[PDB]
RNA sequence: UUAGGGAUAUGUGGCGUCAAAACUUAUGGGCUCAUUCUCGAUACGUGAAAAGGGUGUUGGUGCACCGGCCCCGAAAAUGGAUGACGCUUAAGCCCAAUUAGUGAUUGCCCAUUAUUCCUUUGGUAAGGGCGAGAAAGUGUAGCCCUUCCGAUGUA
RNA sequence: GGCCAGAACCAGCCCUUGCAUUAUCCUGUGGGAAAUCCGGCGGGGUGCAAUGGUGUUGGCGA
RNA sequence: AGAAAAAUCCGUAAGC
RNA sequence: UCGAAUCGCCACCUACAAGACUGGAGCUUGCUCGGCGCCAAGUAUAUUCAUGAUCACAAGACA
């Protein structure tokens, strides 16, 4: 929330509304500890980056296997005083955050910066759906890194089974927005056939040397 | 899917006879072939590794019967071969053709928005 | 009765980097060489390119010092400051250059932010 | 031939009279020219526009702040300018300075619609350069 | 193996992030799935024996044995350690390359080491001289100029 | 101001096919259609060489 | 400068 | 106060799923038949640019 005092220097410069470039990942579907060395990178060498779905990110191996691995991480507890020792967080967005932040130099200013300049969600907010086409990571992508035999792990599934009490309130958020979406893109298909016709129409009245042009490097 | 065979027609994906045109010849094994095209002055008789070649819709069954079967008349005439022939002209240009193309394009969009307000 | 938005303000003219550091082994850093990685150069033969030109990594202060032309054009004048340098070699498979600004060291307040590289100081 | 002598030169290949060049630094950044001639020993290019078509008028420029292309128009103009018409006494334009960029400006607009794609290259003399997200300058090749 | 500093190139060790280097290289071949200390994974050095089984192979022939990897055999006292995260179309293990059957040569990263350049200091030192400048000289603000070699260190 | 910058030139330094061997080879003319393979006869790709200077153009300085 | 906000009225990323 | 660093924007991207998967058929089961944007509102007939004097933060902006 801002102060009052930075509003008024808002209005009284009177500037237009201003945001900065940020890259929003959609995670499903990505190795988990590759697509977190990636962003770590990434956020080092100076970028701001929102991360959504972290509920679809992948493990190799059996549910089995990775939730016993986080029981025995669960394990650890500062025995003089428990409220000082490791704090274990649930939710798949806290797991992905806990990853980067054991792969950056946390205990330094720049690293601080760096850690500071991530934002991670499960699902898609209103506030992130309409600012954007999301991106991938084609390094670190299951289909490319998996074979296809062997089994693996959904992060929100093993979330949930150790605790993460939102899993069905994420699911109904994510099916009432995709419902949304939905209903949008099967409007204006019109509009979009409508372009496609235009731009099939304007070459016949286009001059010919740059139809010709246009042949030779291959936009025809 | 386009299977690996005899006679089956290639594309090569990297190296130096990359976006090239061979014909199989022999299966090696698993993971190699050999390739030949009398048609390519580069593409005499060599091995190729299964992970350097996109296997195309075009199967002869040398000289005469590649001749007679006319599938490199096929293969101009398709998109690919399209594609990759507009990116070997975008590779090789100078400024004034990427003034060219681009003074066609913005022709091309400014009559686009014409017809658009039309109809 | 359709508009778009049409670009037709300064042009750039330079190419968008970012300092990534300095030379450093395992016991520690050398601050008179810093590694720049620059966008859409990721091969060593597109780094061979830029070997000579020059960079510029601008900044600003507290106080307005002196400038260049800051008797003709006191337009000029500002908070705002630069220290050049120039591209000596790549750093790699990938893309990097190793740069030497003149006279003196890249302060470490400026390690993870924008630098311009020009494309004229050695035109061809 | 003498290495002290007024005719020596240096130059590159790319920048000989007649050529279109891209102007990298100065007030005139990314606008494209004329390469007229080069002072003598072994001294700055001189350009033109000319202007009505970019607003470059007569002009010095080191030949390290230009992109020299392959695209050319020929040129038989007289060329009567010498590093006199540069050096000065120790809006505003003189009448000399005015007369000699009318003629000189004069003959180039007659050279280059003369030769053929003239329309052409009077656009390409128009249009502005700039470096843009997402391309190499150094894959192409000009 | 060590005078005060640049540049170039290496040794041991490395090239997913921490952390410089394959922005996770290859247009190389095989093998392996490991459920609560436990799949592996930098010697010296800090994790194990008899016996028994799964997946890939090898002698023999008309079934027996005999090796690679993995599992069982394998039980302690604060919460914890391939350094951490993590990795399985490896970022694991055994071999092999250097941009790949295209045709001569070195993929790249890091030393108080090597080569080279500048400056100091000392010699079992070696030569020359006697418009501002020169003293027949162990040691100075060194009489002046050139040259080569060494330079760490407790009692 | 040799205070700060740019370009140019000298010197030095760093980088950037030939001839030998070509044969367990190449090429025509019983076995498993053809090919892979085995006996008869005839014709023929890897070891060396090729910092120091000497002015010029701006900025700041009345 | 980054919202698990929003995109005559009210009610419908619709007809409204 | 405040001058400052940042230099693509959009009711055509800003919906979704699968890689042993990709338009439709046939049986013969492997064969056959993003958009704009980069200097005339648009590819032509035009039009102001200096002396800001040969590099210097782009002396310019928030399309
Ligand atoms: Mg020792
Ligand atoms: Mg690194
Ligand atoms: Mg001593
Ligand atoms: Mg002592
Ligand atoms: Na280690």
């Amino acid at each position: 929330f801002p102060s009052r005092k930075d509003a008024f220097r808002a209005q009284r410069k009177g500037a237009k509304k201003h945001r900065p470039e940020i890259i929003v990942i959609d995670l499903k579907d990505h190795v988990l500890g590759r697509a977190a060395a990636v962003v770590a990178k990434q956020l080092l060498l100076g970028k701001k980056i929102t991360v959504v779905r972290c509920e679809q990110l992948n493990i190799a191996g059996t549910e089995i296997r990775n939730k016993i691995k986080y029981l025995q991480y669960l394990r650890k507890r500062k025995l003089t005083n428990p409220t000082k020792g490791p704090f274990h967080h649930r939710a798949p967005s806290d797991v992905f955050v806990r990853t980067v932040r054991s792969m950056l130099p946390r205990y330094t200013k720049r690293g601080m910066k760096a850690l500071n300049s991530l934002v991670a969600y499960e699902g898609i907010p209103p506030n992130v759906v309409r600012t954007g086409g999301r991106v991938v990571i084609p390094r670190a992508q299951r289909h490319v890194c998996y074979r296809s035999e062997r089994p693996y792990t959904v992060l929100g599934n093993m979330c949930k089974h150790v605790g993460w009490k939102y899993s069905d309130v994420v699911a109904n958020l994510e099916k009432a927005r995709v419902e949304k979406a939905s209903r949008h893109h099967e409007k204006q298909a019109k509009l979009r056939d409508a372009w496609k016709s235009a731009r099939k129409e304007a070459l016949a009245k286009m001059p010919k040397h740059n139809v010709e042009v246009l042949k030779k490097f291959g936009y025809a | 899917s386009h299977y690996i065979c005899a006679g089956r027609l290639v594309r090569i994906l990297r190296g130096p006879r990359q976006d090239r045109v061979g014909v199989i010849v022999d299966i090696v094994d698993a993971n190699r072939v050999l390739v030949e095209n009398p048609e390519d002055a580069k593409m005499w008789r060599h091995v190729q590794n299964l992970k350097n070649v996109e296997p195309l819709k075009y199967c002869v069954s040398l000289k005469d019967a590649l001749a007679s079967s006319k599938a490199l008349e096929k293969y101009a005439k398709t998109r690919t071969a399209a594609r990759v022939e507009a990116k070997k002209a975008c590779a090789v240009s100078t400024d004034f053709e990427r003034y060219q193309l681009r003074v066609a394009r913005r022709s091309r969009a400014h009559w686009a928005r014409k017809v658009f307000d039309e109809k | 009765t359709s508009r778009v938005n049409r670009n037709r303000k300064a042009p750039r003219l330079y190419m968008k980097g970012t300092l990534a550091g300095y030379t450093r082994g395992l016991h520690g850093q050398t601050k008179q060489t810093a590694l720049v990685r620059v966008e859409n150069v990721n091969t060593r033969e597109d780094a061979t390119w830029y070997v000579g030109k020059r960079v510029c990594y601008v900044y600003h202060g507290k106080k307005v010092k002196r400038c260049v032309r800051w008797s003709k054009a006191p337009a000029r004048r500002s908070t705002t400051r630069a220290l050049w340098g120039r591209v000596t070699r790549p750093h790699g498979n990938a893309g990097m250059m190793r740069v030497k600004f003149n006279g003196a060291s890249v302060p470490a307040s400026a390690i993870g932010r924008r630098i311009r590289v020009y494309l004229y100081p050695s035109q061809i | 031939v003498s290495r002290k002598s007024p005719e020596y030169t240096t130059l590159r290949k790319s920048c000989a009279p007649g050529a279109i060049a891209i102007i990298l630094a100065g007030r005139f950044r990314g606008r494209r020219a004329v390469i007229l001639k080069q002072l003598p020993h072994n001294g700055p290019l001189v350009v033109s526009g000319p202007m009505k078509y970019n607003g470059v008028p007569i002009r010095r420029i080191d030949s390290r702040y230009v992109i020299a292309t392959s695209t050319t128009v020929d040129i038989s103009s007289v060329d009567t300018a010498p590093i006199t018409a540069e050096v000065f006494q120790r809006t505003l334009v003189s009448d000399a300075r005015a007369q000699l960029q009318k003629k000189i400006d004069a003959a180039l607009i007659a050279a280059i619609k003369k030769d053929a794609q003239g329309k052409e290259k009077a656009g390409y003399l128009r249009s502005v350069f700039t470096v843009k997200p997402g391309d190499a300058p150094h894959r192409w090749n000009w």
